[PDB]
């Protein structure tokens, strides 16, 4: 359990881990937890693995709804604010997850992190939750300057999870990243973030 | 009691907009450069307080709407409007757009209009606002939505629409746009006009926050349309 | 029940104000220093114990209706319009508008004009009250808001109106405008009050509160109205 | 089922009163030493027995009721004024006064009027009580509440009012109040009472609680009647 | 509301079904690389924005449906089919067939016509749209499901069928197809097109994903269609 | 409102029946090899897609149903009948029977005549199949089901059992038996059969799977059948 | 977690602690746990956060559409009842919070505290709501006169907040505060506070 | 309690422990624990002794019904698939409680267990449940034959349930046992299974 | 909470203990636990006297009206199974008052033992119930025939409840017991009971 998210000059890149254990049984570490809702928005999830793919799939379902019937892809921000009062409508039943979802939009660059209760906060800045999030966020702030490419941003991600990662295994091995660029979605998948940690060794 | 007649039209529907006939007009004047609307306030007599009647509505805070038919039924539906405008905010933290909120309270007169328990709202609505361009709306008791450029529902309707399609043009100057619909209203109840026997508010580009006028900055407008409006009703 | 006609006026609404002409005659004269209101029990029979008979019921500590039409209606609306008042207090801690205490129950008479399982409230009600300046509304059976200055309801309406239409002046000490009311009324029955027939309440603007205007404390006005009655009645 | 005419009036209620009328007649005597209620329990046919049978029901130790109209109809009304009294009684732990009562079986009745798939009950009730001063009600069968010194319901009401019109007056003895009600009653039906087919009950200010005035007890007022009974059939 | 008839039809389906011939034509051509589907939008006045209405409604994201009728139940269904489209992609995680999707959207129309409860919906759909192969379905007012090749609803309809049957093949490749569908819609409405007044969109099977045609996009096409338009029109 | 005639019979029902009358035939035979259903795919068009018209549906793994009437009735109610086979399945884990299938969709459609607060179904449906035995029922608008070793529903209601009276021998083959119906169809629409104006489905008891006789296996039954209509519409 | 508010004799001014945590893990940057519900009213959450942001955005929209309706801008009493009555309304879904509603109108300046339990009572010129409250009233108190600056008035209310957060280890960083001045609604946000507080050094 | 239920090639048999408890208090032994579902077909629980009893009037009720209504009795299969269904209907207040409905129909013969909380397995010979299960099962699996005949299945479905109810402290007062044999349903009695012991150890 | 029933040849008797083990409290002593639903037919009850009363009225009623309706006496199995039905729907409301109903009829005789968890067992000639269950129950098992006279009955009853009676001493004093003969429900009253247990002694 960590995300991290991170919004530059030149686009949005975000991270997550892919290996989430309940007990020693592991649930997943070949599920992604970064998941693209509209065209060039994400979602990215701390938490459980099960309520952040099931939600993603209402909001994914939603946003294609926003923009099919307003003539009108949705904002970052209200893609944000629709999932935040899901959430507090949904507090009887298990949705419990914390829940970063970025992307680009008309607005330029945002990424919001929303409550586990529902309760949106905009960031043009940087943020983590999880419990790998801890370690994560303060090499990602040490790296990060405002003039920032996406070049680099994906190899910053992935140090900042590497971090995360020396705590316990839960968090890393395995890694999700993102790079959003408003004409590319592009989601690496293992093999290339292998390669951005083999010049970090592990 | 809605049930379609033998030309596939609904009764009730066509009941429905003669009611918006008798009503009291309302125009909309649009222009590149702002969206003017401008509702006539009904004066019968002097007992008529005339600075606290309602004809322009605000919606929400870049929507405004004028009304004309069954004054109770509009009021309803524009009070449904505000609460739809807010619960916009509410789940998406982005004010709805001129467009989205005429779709959203058509569905509203589209269902009474369909059950055979409640009957359609005997009202036409103008909704005007600016979500990033200007927009005006004109809706009808079914629930029927048109995009208009310029507009007038009420009994001036017939008039002003086929005034508007000698004066009107595509880009006008806020100014003289203002002017033009105070020209239209002036012909459509064949008088002069007066500053405080009509209303007007307007979304602006620049402001892009509803806005009304006061009497007073109405006072200039009324005066420079009252020329023109002396020229047509001797020709 | 309720539908539209061909010429688009719902029956059940026009027929609703047939029935608040078949009513006993209320009123309404509203000055600058404060809101009046003024209903006619009569006659009864000499067996109806017309001084305990309410016409003019307080809605709220500054807000004061009187009605016409059918009493059932009447009374039932009143108990509502109470409930709403309070309603306020309770939610935002303050008293209720004249203006939206008058739309809410104007709201509720739209409700039940609309949905055909009910026939429509036949009521008018005047609602007055010196809410943050003196206002005075009457409502309609529709659910008709239209803010008056004098105004009166009932059996009384044409008579009472055309009264004020030359005689209403807007500067009027209190005293002035009682006794124009109280005038107007002996026009309509044709005949010189007795004070015990009529029951006058009124909001003030400097006490902002309701005062229902007992026999007692109304002998003076009466005097000064009776006067006039008798003299306008011989031209 | 009610509906509005062109005349202003429901329909279905001015048919209710022509119920009333048809029902057998009660009257009420109002003084200042109490209010008395008077009801013909009158039978047509020898084996109907007239010793257990009401027209004069307690609704609460403070007030009693009589009926005209369809007795039906009249029992469920009532039966909801016994449980309306009693409702005041668990909610304030005071007795309900009279107006209240009657107000809310009126609103009751008035509801029923105004629901589209039931009909107006077909009652008139005559609710007196003492709460304080005495009281004497006439409800319609409208939801119309108002309060009376002295009057009737059913067949007896245009005679009876009539009636009292002359010879009513604002305060009598007790017993003077109890001859002229069973005077009215003789002269209503034309014919001499015998003690075994009236009933006639009253809610004094004394005793403040309802008694019934048993047959032995009604015997002396009832011959004290019938001289004056026969006095105003030889005029 | 619906019954049947004595003539074994249904009454508001059938007057339905004329609300779909007093509509405005719309029309498919379904070739073997795509299907498309333009609607006409031809306007009544100059001051109705024919840049910003909206008759070829898109509902998912390889399907776009036009709609005849009336203009307030076509877009309330469109908005269920959108709904009922999403619905099951979220279950599936498979868009939603042509066939199916329109399957669901006929049940609701039909739930309209069955129940005595609400009036049928008076509108005809084209749905088209690439399953996996080129589809075009026809959707009745009762309820009813046809897949055509090329079609018609509205005003158009008997003009355009029979051009078909005189024209069209199978082979039909996509810019001739395109072409004859706007061919057909100049044979409607008896003069050339605009490209301001016909809205055009496709699913092509190569993408299998809606495109809208631009108005930049139309021009091609208007051009050469118009040449065709003129010869058959002139003779 | 579905009420009675004075003559026993619903009116609803009889409407509903001429409904059925008045759609697209079908017909089943019933051998002791298995049991055929045909249905007329009907074409009005070149411009129908008739490969993918549905007439014979498949409702279970050894039941289809074809059907005649109103076509929007006609898919909920086998829609219906899916659903209702499959709770059977759900259960009990055990096939539903074919009598028992049509059972209760035929309570089903009796609630609906029942109540007169909806329409009737105007459908009737033809449901064949192997439950153990062959089986084939024809269901009635009413609801209720008898079976029938060889009937249809439609225009050619009489056409068909009129020839099957002469023709049908009992006691036949599939082979013969397919040719049977094919006969019988082909003389309903009186021309000869082509395979792509029919859709041919069938249960055998021999595998008791459902198959639909793609137009391949189809055209030689066809082929047979074509000279037998022939020599009947040459006599 | 602290909010001080108080009402100087030309304005309001009222100020929270930024702080915002899970454990003690800072996750964004900025969690402002200051909104304006009105023109010129705040609403400052002493207590949970997420639950704090949802809840704002209720009261904001309907004091939005109560100006709309009543052609009248909503008093402080007004949206400060109004919340008191949706708490008691919406305690089957409770947001555990304490609150103050305050601000300007043209009645004048007031504050008032709202419990979730109901009932908005009203604060003379000081109120201190939050688990370092008691502390807060200590610093507040001494250095107010009921004749006070606004300008004046900014100093003291970062002071009687910064007064808990060293206090605490589980706070020290990230403040909130705005002026209201009755022509102005400004948030002075994290940088122009911090020159406030480098005149009481640490 | 122990039950066991044998699939023979000439019936059906099966047997259960007579000891029916309430409270925890045996009130008496004149109780039965085989309860006759359809002409041909038993019913035996182990499980709580409370639920078995209302439970076999409700799927019996049911059974008589469906013969009536379809004419034609009710497969083996047909009423415990809807055992199953009927435990899933009225799980918000749950009977706890393993059914071994099995008896004799056209298709031959079968014994199927239907847990309380799902779906209704078949059981090819051999079934057993209860806290007896093991030794009852233990004595089955050293003298089944597949040939086994139906007097036969008799002796040894006693034997199971003898050996299994002397163990246990929850199981006893005599034997219920039952013979399908589509030709009688025989339920031997208090009377007779005490004979088929007294050639045993009394 | 001792209750005994035993079915004759003759008569049906049952007795119980007057009070049930409330604790060393009492509250009346014209208490009873033993009611008459029918002419004929009585109710014994193992538990609450005030949940026994309440329940018993019920059950009265319907049987009552069963009579009327039907024009037919009710049979005391028609009586057991409307109150196993009664007690099933109530299992969730406070009803674990454990019911023998027995009597007489023109079908037979019988005691039905009646549980709130459902089912009716037919207890066909001995039935005890309670804690005192197992003590009393020996007694009866000892003396019982199904020959025995039902004056015999009433002897061996009121020796057997006295035993498991002889537990609580605010229950000791005045005895429950029933004769039903057909002629008689004779309910005996403490007094004439008490004579012919003053030679068991108390």
């Amino acid at each position: 359990t960590t995300t991290v998210g991170l919004v530059c000059k030149d686009g949005v890149v975000m991270a997550t881990e892919k290996r989430a254990t309940m007990g020693n049984f592991i649930a997943s570490k070949a599920a992604k937890k970064i998941y693209q809702i509209a065209d060039r928005m994400a979602m990215t999830t701390a938490g459980s693995v099960g309520d952040a793919q099931f939600l993603a799939r209402i909001i994914k379902i939603e946003a294609n709804l926003y923009e099919i019937r307003r003539e009108r892809k949705p904002t970052v921000r209200a893609i944000a604010t629709l999932t935040s009062n899901l959430l507090n409508s949904y507090r009887y039943f298990p949705y419990l997850v914390q829940l970063l979802i970025g992307g680009i939009d008309s607005e330029g660059k945002s990424i919001y992190s929303i409550d586990p209760i529902g309760g949106a906060i905009e960031e043009k800045d940087i943020v983590a939750t999880g419990s790998g999030s801890l370690t994560a966020y303060g090499v990602l702030e040490d790296r990060f300057t405002p003039e920032i490419g996406v070049d680099e941003a994906v190899e910053l991600a992935v140090r900042a999870i590497y971090s995360a990662m020396k705590r316990d295994s839960a968090s890393g091995d395995g890694i999700d990243v993102v790079k959003i660029t408003e004409d590319e979605f592009y989601q690496y998948s293992p093999e290339e973030v292998e390669q951005i940690l083999a010049k970090f060794r592990k | 009691i809605t049930v379609f007649s033998p030309d596939g039209r609904l009764f009730q529907v066509e009941y429905a907009r003669e009611a918006v006939k008798r009503g009291a007009t309302a125009i909309g004047i649009k222009c590149k450069e702002g969206v003017i609307l401008i509702a006539d306030k009904r004066v019968g007599s002097k007992l008529l307080e005339a600075d606290t009647i309602e004809k322009i509505y605000k919606i929400d805070e870049h929507i405004c709407a004028a009304t004309s038919g069954l004054v109770a039924d509009a009021r309803v539906l524009i009070d449904r409007a505000r609460i739809e405008a807010q619960i916009n905010r509410l789940t998406y933290d982005e004010p709805i757009t001129v467009k989205e909120l005429a779709k959203k309270i058509c569905d509203f007169k589209q269902q009474y209009t369909q059950y055979g328990g409640v009957r359609p709202f005997g009202v036409s609505l103008l909704i005007a606002g600016v979500d990033e361009v200007p927009k005006l709306y004109e809706t009808d008791p079914s629930g029927a939505l048109l995009e208009y450029k310029a507009t007038a529902i009420g009994m001036g309707r017939n008039a002003v629409t086929e005034f508007f399609e000698k004066e009107y043009r595509d880009d006008l100057s806020f100014d003289d746009a203002m002017v033009l619909g105070l020209v239209a209203m002036g012909l459509s109840i064949e008088s002069e006009l007066v500053p405080e026997n009509i209303e007007v508010g307007y979304v602006k580009v620049d402001d892009r926050t509803f806005k009304e006028v006061s009497p007073e900055e109405l006072k200039p407008y009324v005066e420079r349309a009252n020329e023109r409006i002396r020229e047509l009703l001797k020709k």
